[PDB]
């Protein structure tokens, strides 16, 4: 039942959305025209996949999703592409002029012209739900729309849906693929503004994904297409418990109980395995032990940081495919007797396990080998704060000279907003230090 | 105990409503301040440009008075 | 944002403007009749940024041609691609500006500017989402310099939220028409500092030196200089005209390149620039492009970047090449030149690759630098200005139009302030 509405904001949010929804269709046997032969209840139902897809009387399975961007060219590709029939046109929303890598334009100058229309479209999706659970919001930190429009939208969703859950998948900037010098300003501004409005946020460091593609898939120079296919496998792992049933399946909301010890401490670290090429996977079966071991290898993390140099407040293992508890328990025991896994003194140390039996899927033409079993670890580690420290320092370097600040002030913002946001980030860093200190 | 049960749920309701009200008010204040700020920035720019037109008139006037010689 | 409106004013402005349109029309597969005859869909994907589409599948440059005398524009009309321009978009007077900024800005130019604005408005009103404007002009004459900067002010008044971009040709005694060029340039820079968002400093000094020293042209003509200018203008606009991720519009370019609003004067550069003789010995490769584009000899402003520091840099490669190699070479060049990028703007060098190379090259690179060393250009002009102004040479040409000395003093001071500001940021440190 419990429906989830996905909102894909700006270029990164939209292109990652493309990859996710394509992958979901393949996992569920939904064709590009939205038909699903295996679904025998026409025009509706309460199957697990219905959390993410509504149905029309003509048998179309329609994503519960809105795609929004302030310029039209990325969403235009969706409108004209392979899955164009999947979406009702009103779910794909564009303006004419983008935010120009400026949070201020995304939140105020341009964003304000389209925010009411976007809310109207989201309301139309919500009115079709019988038990809406919440929202999943996909966006970059660095873009003007991804940063500024997302913030505005999150603020408005708090007002219109109260404390209905809002989760983010947030794309953290990397120099190898970034397109604006001001991305650190945009990141801090949006992180500050969204913090009280988000229940849980999964950061995806483009640099971490870039190096996984280069190192584990032998891709010379990863493109967004390469990055997004990997990201979608990870998002799929996280949402699989919402979209599939199963005796050993554990709901994402139940993992969230363990992952969020205080409202602001809501940024889990995801680590995914196995990421391997067809050439390397051939004749090589990677066992539960092997993929579990890989979750404690920092090179497989979706955010660059070193958990061996922090403390854990939760560890969750989300398995999919050919996996049974006996083998998981054995792998965990081995890891316990060999790894730098130290918990804070106020949290239990047991790992929380879920298993979804539906095996992983890959998109044709992709880089990942098709495997029989995979795992996503979600941990709450103080180490994730290193990501904020890196961004915060870049912010400080430029802000000390007020470099580029006139672009924001010109669009109506005040320096006071910059210092407020940065102070909130300094407080968040301190929060992460404090939770790690032993109890008196 | 029943009185306490009633108090807990009305507390929960009150805090959720207050969270909404605060979010709504903060956003309204921010959008108004931003609008006023951007408009004032535009007005300042146009004011400067209009001064230039004033100056240009002055120059052409000055030429004409020196050609009355 | 999508459409750009192009304006070209004065002799220099119309001459480099015409070449710009010839060069990019070829790149986009548009012939002199405005018909398309290309092979790649990349050529048309963003064609509307620069061209209107008319009846009969014709593409018409969104271009307005302005002058206070008919001669150059007559030659444009008769030149190649001359018939491609919209005839109603030719706006010209008969009296000329006599190489006098004051006549261009306050007198003759003022009499003509409304008819020019009428055409701008007509082009702009038909735009789906106007980005802004690009103007080509010299700063050393009267029309381009004076009327061009007048047009900038008037356009800004009607389109205050759109981006104003210029390609501004700086005067040099090596390629000199008149003795008052330093006056006209200083008065013009005064306007540009206040009223444009981004300006490409196209320096006749640099163009002459590249022609004479590098290409071994004993007597460079304006044609030789303009070939370099159009190669550069092609290069710095490729991100606007072809599909891509970086600096894809005028505002995103400004947000990446301009950290302080007055410091918006860019040093453009082009590679390769090697004589045919030396090409026998030196291969055209990505590392060669990278080293050249960061060398003083390849800059189109006569400034040495190793005498200052970069605030921000855009590097655009064109042609078929390894993305991995470009990335490695750009990392290498930043490493070897670390001191010359300000430490307090992290990740301030952005890189793009466009698959379509310039005519007649397998590959090329275009450099756009916001370097504090551009102060060398402004100091050169200032030194020439002051030499004349301290003896009040030729002032009567300007006061005769109704200006007073004070306006000269103010332009001088504003340009000297600009230099001090570059120096301040050059000297700044993170600690
Ligand atoms: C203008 C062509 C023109 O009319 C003169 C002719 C036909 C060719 C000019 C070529 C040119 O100037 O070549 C340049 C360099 O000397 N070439 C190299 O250095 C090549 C190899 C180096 C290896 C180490 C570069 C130049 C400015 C080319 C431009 C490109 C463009 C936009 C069109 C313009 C056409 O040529
Ligand atoms: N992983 C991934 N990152 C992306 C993708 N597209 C853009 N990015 C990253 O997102 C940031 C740029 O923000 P965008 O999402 O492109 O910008 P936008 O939200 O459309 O905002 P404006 O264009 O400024 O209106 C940079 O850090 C890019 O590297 C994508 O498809 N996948
Ligand atoms: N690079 C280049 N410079 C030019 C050209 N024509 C004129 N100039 C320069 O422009 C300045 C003279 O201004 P000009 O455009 O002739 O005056 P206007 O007609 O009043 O705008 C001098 O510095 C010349 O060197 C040209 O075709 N190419
Ligand atoms: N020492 C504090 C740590 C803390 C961190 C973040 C918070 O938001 C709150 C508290 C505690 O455990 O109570
Ligand atoms: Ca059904
Ligand atoms: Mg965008
Ligand atoms: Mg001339």
């Amino acid at each position: 039942m419990r429906e989830c509405i996905s909102i894909h904001v700006g270029q990164a949010g939209v292109q990652i959305g493309n990859a996710c929804w394509e992958l979901y269709c393949l996992e569920h046997g939904i064709q590009p025209d939205g038909q699903m032969p295996s679904d025998k209840t026409i025009g509706g139902g309460d199957d697990s996949f219905n959390t993410f897809f509504s149905e029309t009387g003509a048998g179309k399975h329609v994503p519960r999703a809105v795609f929004v961007d302030l310029e039209p060219t990325v969403i235009d590709e969706v409108r004209t592409g392979t899955y164009r029939q999947l979406f009702h046109p009103e779910q794909l929303i564009t303006g004419k002029e983008d935010a120009a890598n400026n949070y201020a334009r995304g939140h105020y100058t341009i964003g304000k012209e389209i925010i009411d229309l976007v809310l109207d479209r989201i309301r139309k999706l919500a009115d079709q739900c019988t038990g809406l659970q919440g929202f999943l919001v996909f966006h970059s930190f660095g873009g003007g729309t991804g940063s500024g429009f997302t913030s505005l939208l999150m603020e408005r969703l708090s007002v219109d849906y109260g404390k209905k859950s809002k989760l983010e998948f947030s794309i953290y900037p990397a120099p190898q693929v970034s397109t604006a010098v001001v991305e650190p300003y945009n990141s801090i501004l949006t992180t500050h503004t969204t913090l009280e409005h988000s229940d849980c946020a999964f950061m995806v460091d483009n640099e971490a994904i870039y190096d996984i593609c280069r190192r584990n898939l032998d891709i010379e120079r990863p493109t967004y297409t390469n990055l997004n296919r990997l990201i979608s496998q990870i998002v799929s792992s996280i949402t699989a418990s919402l979209r599939f049933d199963g005796a050993l399946n554990v709901d994402l909301t139940e993992f969230q109980t363990n992952l969020v010890p205080y409202p602001r401490i809501h940024f889990p670290l995801a680590t995914y395995a196995p990421v391997i090429s067809a050439e390397k996977a051939y004749h090589e079966q990677l066992s539960v032990a092997e993929i579990t071991n890989a979750c404690f290898e920092p090179a497989n993390q979706m955010v660059k940081c070193d958990p061996r140099h922090g403390k854990y407040m939760a560890c969750c293992l989300l398995y999919r495919g050919d996996v049974v508890p006996k083998d998981v328990n054995a792998a965990i025991a081995t890891i316990k007797t060999k790894r730098s896994i130290q918990f804070v003194d106020w949290c239990p140390t047991g790992f929380k396990v879920g298993i979804n039996y539906q095996p992983p899927t890959v998109v044709p033409g992709g880089d990942l080998a098709k495997v029989q079993r995979a795992v996503c670890m979600l941990s709450n580690t103080t180490a994730i704060a290193e990501a904020w420290a890196r961004l915060d320092h870049k912010f400080d370097l430029m802000y000390a000279k007020r470099a580029f600040v006139h672009w924001y002030v010109g669009e109506g913002m005040e320096e006071g907003e910059f210092s407020e946001a940065r102070e909130d980030m300094a407080a968040l860093e301190k929060d992460y230090e404090e939770v790690g200190v032993d109890s008196v | 105990k029943r009185e306490h049960e009633r108090e807990v749920i009305q507390k929960a309701i009150e805090e959720n409503n207050n969270f909404i009200k605060m979010a709504k008010e903060k956003l309204a204040q921010k959008m108004e301040s931003n609008k006023e700020n951007r408009e004032a920035h535009l007005a300042a720019m146009l004011e400067r440009l209009q001064e230039k037109d004033k100056h240009a008139e002055e120059v052409r006037k000055n030429k004409e008075l020196k050609e009355e010689a | 944002m999508r459409e750009i409106v192009h304006i070209q004013a004065g002799q220099c402005g119309n001459q480099i403007g015409a070449k710009f349109w010839e060069v990019i029309s070829d790149e986009h597969g548009i012939d002199p009749t405005g018909s398309y005859h290309g092979d790649s869909d990349l050529q048309l994907e963003r064609i509307n940024v620069y061209y209107n589409e008319a009846t009969g599948n014709k593409y018409v440059p969104r271009a307005i041609l302005v002058d206070l005398e008919p001669g150059t524009m007559d030659s444009v009309r008769s030149g190649p691609f001359g018939q491609i321009f919209r005839p109603d978009n030719f706006v010209f007077g008969q009296s000329g500006a006599g190489n006098n900024w004051a006549k261009g800005h306050y007198t003759e130019g003022a009499e003509l500017v409304d008819s020019v604005l009428d055409v701008v408005r007509k082009e702009s009103e038909s735009c789906d989402c106007l980005q802004g404007f690009q103007l080509t002009h010299s700063l050393g004459g009267g029309t381009g310099s004076g009327m061009g900067t007048l047009l900038i002010s008037k356009i800004r008044e009607e389109y205050p939220d759109r981006i104003m971009n210029t390609f501004s040709v700086m005067p040099s005694p090596k390629v000199s028409d008149t003795v008052v060029e330093p006056y006209n340039a200083t008065l013009s820079v005064h306007q540009l500092v206040e009223n444009t968002d981004e300006t490409y400093c196209i320096d006749n000094e640099a163009l002459y030196d590249i022609c004479f020293r590098t290409l071994k042209l004993t007597t460079p003509t304006y044609g030789d200089l303009n070939h370099l200018v159009s190669a550069t203008m092609s290069g710095v606009t490729t991100c606007l005209r072809f599909p891509g991720q970086l600096n894809a519009d005028l505002r995103k370019l400004a947000v990446n390149m301009v950290p302080f609003p007055r410091l918006h004067f860019f040093m453009p550069g082009f590679a390769p620039l090697t004589s045919r003789g030396s090409q026998q010995y030196r291969a055209l490769t990505v590392p060669e492009l990278t080293q050249q584009m960061f060398d003083s000899k390849n800059m189109m402003a006569a400034c040495d970047p190793r005498h200052g520091r970069y605030l921000t840099v855009a590097a655009i490669f064109r042609g078929r090449m390894s993305m991995k190699e470009v990335d490695e070479q750009m990392l290498n060049v930043q490493n070897k030149n670390s001191s010359y990028f300000v430490e307090w703007i992290p990740n301030n060098v952005k890189t793009a690759v466009c698959d379509i190379p310039p005519r007649g090259l397998k590959m090329s690179a275009t450099f756009i630098g916001n370097s504090t060393a551009i102060q060398e250009l402004f100091k050169r002009i200032s030194e020439q200005f002051t030499a004349m102004f301290r003896r009040k040479a030729f002032l009567h040409w300007y006061t005769g139009e109704g200006m007073d000395e004070m306006e000269f003093t103010e332009a001088e001071s504003n340009m000297n302030d600009l230099v001090s500001e570059y120096q301040q940021y050059q000297d700044a440190t993170a600690d």
